[PDB]
């Protein structure tokens, strides 16, 4: 049984600079052609979804499921994403303990793009200020500062089985910008491994 | 008293490096691939201006580390204990190499380092004493050479058999002490200040500020005892196994103030001696070294 | 059967406070079945005991016991599991803190004789334990010297209480 | 003739762990330069023997195949010769092994 | 009680002796690199270098044909000897025989290995061992004492 699918029925291309930007929401307007008649399909089994509405809704699930790491509420954060997004999440944790904390939101979050036997897909835009620190088994800092916030803009996927009487709106996927910065570097040093020969063969 | 301008020299080469560390913020990955002829073509991620050569030679084996003297970084002669500052390429040099004139070089500086700092710790605070230079002699001369200048009440009191054998104890128990040496590169208006009272130590470093761009000069530092290097010196005085001062000849034009020209010979640990060889070779570094 | 060799790598510790030094590293590794005498096989174990990776390594490349071979192969994969999963920055930097070896389940068998006689056939298996430390082995210890002694002597004497008295 | 009495432990513990009964480290490793490996001071390098010794099967395999028989051994010299080699004026009246391979390195 | 003595004791007895050196001598000269136990090759040293006197000597000498025909069992290394390892060898005067040290073999009995060559061969070469350069800091040293001397 399967209630997410994998990828995005149709992938939303972010346009540069729109960390700076009414106005976007009326982009969505101009694109209510491609997106209405999807809009549409979701509140026909729903009827209360709303763009304006909706990301309050999905930003409250996708800080939950941060908190839960800091637990790790495995329990508790099945329910928030899809089976697709926990693998991710909380595999290479492992063994690994992490402070993570959410500084308010630089941005409101908006609902930017939907497109769903039906699985209603929705991209939101989110903008927020959060702190990272991931130890070690020995409690050693490899990653993230404790309490210095980073601010990141992605965008991210919720996906709602709108077939099932039980279906629920639990994030999927996050969509990275190619205009986002990239992430913090590691504490920890690693080495590249030169090419491996046997005895008869020869450094090239 | 000597004690104090130790104190102050220890403390400006302590700001010095406090200034350059944080003139460095954050670590930044330098891709560093390693060009030496073993394990060619490693590629390794290291902190910019903290991670040392030393640091790769731990992340290889610990023969690196044992046999790794100097590193070639982009061709350039770099100390084992020196941050790296790009990437580069990086290639490890040791004393069997087919060429070791260049770490030949190195190690007969730092020995005429550490020579300098026996003769200032040598005497009794109640006499001045002032280094004027390290002449640099080839290794085929026999024996290292460091010059000294004494005061006027010292000038009819020359070393004995027993007054040379003290000082190889005061430098047998610097090998034993086993100190990294200390590298700093500082400019000119620095180092005139931290050697300001030795005029002779002050035309040294104009002659070194002089031939490059800059006022960068490079420093070394042995604990307290601090000086100038005409290039890389060893990491650690530890890697000498027999040392001995061989004999002291005074110049003859030396009416200002008494210079004299120390001679000794030094062996790493990886080179060592029979005992004969050794008296042979002490015998002939007892023989004046003039330069040419 | 007991397994907590391997449960001591599962130990995972609290997160360490601000003021508190890095936690050095520990790995155990161990290997359960090995067809090799227990009492063998802590011969080599002892000599190894508190040498560094690189030379217990070196030393059995040269070794001519089959038992040499198989410690080497173990400290190998205990130490590519300590980058692996340690986060250990330089493989050279480990020593070898602790190595034991302990009896492993055996196989009972006949020994016949051509004369009619028999005899107890045992096919001997052992385990194999190993503690690796990160940083180089701590250095060795220094006897006491002749002043050292003299003067713990005295010490003892000055310590020594009245016995049975007011 | 049997034991009188069971050995103790404590008393067999102290004659296997006698420093006579224990194994001793060596002192004589060395490293190969032309392979990097480890060697001991009056044993030789391996990794690279390992070229030649297998080189040589090479080179005798070329032989045996040339040959064509048992007893064919000839009464004059031989030589090896590697792809980009010529035969020199030298190399007359001498058995020449043709190696599909170029000329080694190592090999002069 | 092994003072004094001058022969190894191999094989099952002095003629097995002969009859094993026989085959590593012959042996040798078909391939010129064998590869045997240190203990008889360095036995078989010895008479390697005897006999490549035997083939300096000519090929009309009647000794040298029956000391030919009976060490070597192959009897097409006659010819090679007479022509081509005594050419080879008439200008050096001894030493034909290189015999080095080989890792001991990892076969559970740890056999002590050596290999044994005639030199001036066509086999690649050997990786013989390189002497320290006179560049070294120490012989630098003793270069400077033999200028002064
Ligand atoms: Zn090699």
């Amino acid at each position: 049984h399967l209630a997410c699918t994998a990828g995005i029925f149709d992938p939303y291309v972010p346009p540069e600079g729109d960390a700076r930007m009414l106005t976007q929401r009326t982009e969505r307007l101009r694109k209510n052609a491609a997106s209405q008649l999807a809009i549409r399909k979701i509140r026909e089994f729903d009827a209360n979804f709303k763009t304006k509405d909706f990301p309050e809704k999905a930003k409250d699930i996708f800080i939950e499921a941060h908190l839960c790491l800091n637990n790790s509420d495995h329990d508790r954060l099945h329910t928030l994403v899809t089976e697709h997004c926990f693998p991710d999440m909380v595999w290479d944790l492992k063994y690994k303990t992490v402070r993570w904390g959410f500084v308010e939101s630089l941005e409101p979050a908006q609902v930017v793009h939907v497109r769903c036997n039906m699985y209603g897909q929705v991209t939101v835009r989110l903008h927020t200020r959060q702190t990272l620190a991931i130890y070690d088994r020995f409690g050693r800092l490899m990653y993230g500062q404790e309490d210095v916030p980073k601010d990141v803009l992605e965008y991210v996927v919720f996906e709602r089985h709108l077939m099932n009487p039980y279906g629920s709106w639990r994030m999927h996927a996050k969509i990275v910008p190619a205009w986002a910065p990239p992430k913090q570097p590691i504490l920890k040093t690693l080495m590249i491994p030169g090419p491996q020969l046997k005895p008869w063969e020869e450094y090239e | 008293s000597p004690t104090e301008l130790t104190e102050m020299r220890n403390d400006l080469f302590n700001r010095e490096k406090s200034r350059q560390l944080s003139l460095t913020p954050r670590t930044e990955k330098i891709e560093v691939k390693h060009v030496g002829k073993t394990d060619p073509g490693t590629v390794f991620v290291m902190n910019k201006n903290i991670s040392t050569p030393y640091s790769c030679a731990m992340h290889l084996s610990e023969w690196y580390c044992s046999k790794s003297i100097l590193a070639l970084v982009d061709g350039q002669p770099w100390d084992m204990y020196k941050p790296l500052t790009k990437s580069c390429e990086i290639k490890f040099l040791t004393f069997k190499d087919p060429d070791p004139k260049e770490v030949n070089k190195a190690y007969w500086r730092s020995c005429a380092m550490m020579l300098g700092c026996v003769i200032e710790r040598a005497f009794k605070d109640d006499y001045v004493v002032s280094l004027v230079r390290a002449p640099e002699v080839p290794v085929i001369a026999g024996a290292f050479c460091y010059d000294v200048t004494l005061d006027k009440r010292l000038d009819e009191w020359m070393p004995t058999k027993e007054n040379l054998r003290s000082f190889t104890k005061d430098a047998h128990a610097l090998i034993y002490r086993d100190l990294p040496f200390e590298t700093l590169d500082v400019d000119a208006r620095v180092a005139l200040e931290i050697f300001q009272h030795n005029k002779y130590k002050v035309d040294f470093i104009e002659e070194k500020a002089s031939q490059n761009p800059e006022r960068i000069v490079k420093l070394h530092r042995i604990g307290d005892f601090i000086d100038v290097s005409e290039g890389p010196l060893i990491p650690r005085t530890s890697v000498c196994f027999q040392y001995e001062v061989s004999a002291v000849h005074n110049l003859n034009p030396s009416q200002p103030n008494l210079i004299r020209r120390f001679q000794g010979l030094s062996l790493p640990t990886h080179l060592r001696a029979q005992f004969t060889i050794w008296d042979k070779l002490v015998e002939r570094s007892r023989k004046m070294v003039t330069e040419d | 059967i007991s397994r907590k060799w391997e449960k001591k790598n599962k130990i995972v510790y609290p997160p360490q406070l601000p003021g508190e030094p890095r936690r050095p590293a520990e790995i155990y590794h161990c290997r359960r079945q090995i067809k090799y005498s227990k009492d063998k096989m802590w011969y080599l174990a002892k000599m190894i005991r508190g040498m560094s990776i690189d030379q217990a390594l070196a030393q059995l490349e040269f070794n001519d016991k089959k038992g040499a071979q198989i410690i080497k192969e173990v400290l190998l994969e205990a130490q590519d599991m300590a980058v692996r999963d340690h986060n250990v920055e330089f493989r050279s930097n480990l020593h070898i803190a602790e190595s034991t070896s302990g009896r492993g389940q055996c196989l009972k068998r006949i020994r016949y004789h051509g004369r009619g006689r028999f005899g107890i056939m045992e096919k001997v298996y052992c385990h194999y334990f190993v503690k690796l430390v990160e940083g180089p082995p701590p250095p060795p210890e220094v006897p006491k010297t002749a002043v050292d002694h003299a003067k713990d002597y005295i010490q003892q004497l000055r310590s020594r209480t009245i016995i049975h008295t007011l | 003739a049997a034991p009188k009495n069971r050995r103790t432990i404590e008393v067999n513990r102290c004659r296997r762990r006698n420093p006579q009964k224990l194994i001793k480290i060596k002192n004589n490793i060395d490293i190969c330069p032309e392979c990097g490996h480890l060697k001991q001071k009056h044993v030789l390098c391996g990794y690279c023997y390992e070229k030649v010794r297998q080189e040589t099967t090479k080179i005798r395999q070329q032989i045996g195949a040339q040959e064509g028989g048992p007893f064919r051994a000839p009464s004059v010299e031989t030589m090896v010769l590697y792809t980009g080699e010529k035969p020199s004026e030298k190399d007359q009246g001498k058995r020449i092994v043709e190696r599909n391979i170029k000329r080694p390195s190592w090999f002069t | 009680i092994s003072h004094g003595r001058v022969y190894r004791r191999l094989g099952l007895g002095p003629e097995s002796r002969i009859h094993l050196l026989r085959n590593l001598l012959t042996g040798l000269v078909r391939h010129e690199r064998i590869e045997a136990t240190w203990a008889r090759a360095d036995e078989m040293r010895g008479y390697a270098e005897k006999l490549i006197d035997y083939g300096k000597l000519g090929d009309t000498n009647e000794r040298a044909m029956r000391m030919a025909d009976f060490w070597l069992t192959e009897k097409d290394l006659i010819p090679k000897l007479f022509k081509v390892l005594a050419p080879r060898f008439q200008g050096q005067n001894g030493n034909y025989t290189r015999m080095l040290q080989i890792p001991n073999r990892k076969e559970q009995d740890r056999a002590k290995m050596a290999v044994i060559e005639y030199k001036g061969n066509y086999l690649p070469p050997l990786p013989l061992p390189h002497r320290d350069s006179n560049l070294t800091l120490l012989n630098q040293l003793l270069l400077g004492l033999q200028q002064d001397l």
